[PDB]
């Protein structure tokens, strides 16, 4: 099976 | 808050300057494994762990990346307010109970680590050791410093005497944890 | 000097996937400046910093933080940490010393080093002639080794006569049956 990461979300500049 | 278990699936860790960032996964305080942004793997500590499950490194990289564009925007938000340097604090102890000529593992585990870069090294009767050395990624900490923790296989005996030494930039100088046998 | 971003997301379980909460933070250096709390619902400026932050997710990201729950939580645990993390069975070693030299009649401490197991729940009790010891027993806290073993030290405040039994007694799930250990005077 495969392990998945929680996502990050990118800041607006 | 409390619970039976806890995972950390993607803690990201980035800073400036230097380019240094680290990404890992925890599983009940313990580290799953962290991946190489340089060579681009996954690397599990227990290995055969690695045989059961499986981690896409892109993913890792990809929330570093994330990290540095958010370092930025954040950095600028804050007017540029530096990161305070915290002393390290490090403690030494058998991982197993101490038998002369039994092997055993000598563990420096080094909490309040802040910022998350530092060198942490053995020496033996005041002469720097090589061999036998591990090391673990930073933990987390409920107040956002870290943790880390330095393995050196040995033997007790009547003659060996060590330090482990740790150099950090909120230290004036290298501080020398010791221990010997009894 | 330098300047960090941290970025800790948390998935706490209880009864295993009965009741999944998800808490992620995002920190500048040491401030946490926008939390999403599952129990909450949405994100949260935790800070002024975070305001730029919270605004927006929660009319882009609101629905695809809230699925990973699911996604990812739920989906590590069943398929992931299953076959693994909770899989993962570790024996304790149980041995027993004397602080100072021996010499009867005289107060003494022996210590009980359990070590080298996993999980963390473990039972360690100290008998003194098949009578459980309770008031002259202590403890370190429960010592995460880092490898993925734990440790812990109980000491019994003794004072060894002849013909008595002194036995450290450890529970583990790992273990069918107990693992006693004695040491007589
Ligand atoms: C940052 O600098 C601006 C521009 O002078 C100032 O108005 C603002 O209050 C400052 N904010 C912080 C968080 O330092
Ligand atoms: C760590 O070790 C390297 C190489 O010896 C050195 O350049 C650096 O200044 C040391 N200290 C820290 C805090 O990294
Ligand atoms: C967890 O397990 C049972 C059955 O799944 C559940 O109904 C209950 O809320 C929990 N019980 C305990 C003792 O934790």
């Amino acid at each position: 099976s495969t392990d998945y990461g929680i996502l990050q979300i990118n800041s607006r500049w | 808050i409390e619970a039976d278990h806890v995972g950390s699936y993607g803690i990201t860790v980035y800073q400036s300057p230097g380019d240094i960032g680290q990404y890992t996964f925890e599983f009940d305080g313990d580290e799953l494994f962290y991946v190489d942004l340089d060579k681009k793997e996954t690397v599990w500590m227990l290995p055969e762990f690695a045989q059961l499950r499986r981690f896409e490194p892109q993913g890792g990289l990809q929330n570093i990346a994330t990290g540095k564009h958010n370092l930025e925007i954040l950095t600028k938000r804050s007017n540029s307010t530096p990161a305070t340097n915290e002393a390290p604090q490090a403690t030494v102890f058998p991982k197993s109970p101490v038998l002369l000529g039994q092997p055993n593992t000598l563990i420096c585990f080094v909490d309040n680590i802040f910022p998350p870069v530092i060198n942490i090294t053995w020496l033996r009767n005041s002469k720097s050791v090589t061999d036998g050395v591990y090391e673990t990624s930073f933990f987390v900490n409920r107040d956002y410093s870290f943790h880390k923790l330095s393995y050196l296989t040995f033997i007790p005996s009547d003659d060996d005497i060590y330090d482990c030494k740790v150099e950090h930039w909120g230290l004036e100088e290298p501080v020398l944890k010791h221990w010997e046998p009894e | 000097g330098s300047f960090v971003h941290q970025f800790q997301p948390f998935c706490y379980f209880t009864n295993g996937t009965q009741r999944i909460r998800l808490v992620i933070r995002y920190i500048y250096n040491r401030e946490e400046y926008v939390r999403f709390d599952s129990d909450v619902g949405e994100y949260r400026a935790v800070t002024e910093l975070g305001r730029p932050d919270a605004e927006y997710w929660n009319k882009q990201y609101l629905e695809r933080t809230r699925a990973e729950l699911d996604t990812v939580c739920r989906h590590n645990y069943e398929k992931t940490e299953t076959p693994t993390s909770l899989r993962r069975l570790e024996q304790p070693s149980v041995v027993i010393s004397l602080s100072r030299t021996e010499a009867l009649n005289h107060h003494n401490t022996l210590v009980c080093s359990v070590t080298d197991f996993y999980p963390a729940k473990i039972k360690v009790r100290w008998f003194r002639n098949g009578q459980e010891e309770t008031v002259g027993v202590s403890s370190t806290q429960l010592i995460r080794n880092g490898d993925w073993t734990f440790q812990v030290l109980v000491m019994l405040e003794m004072t060894p006569r002849r013909g008595e039994v002194y036995t450290c007694h450890v529970e583990h799930p790992s273990l069918t049956s107990p693992i006693t250990v004695e040491w007589r005077a």
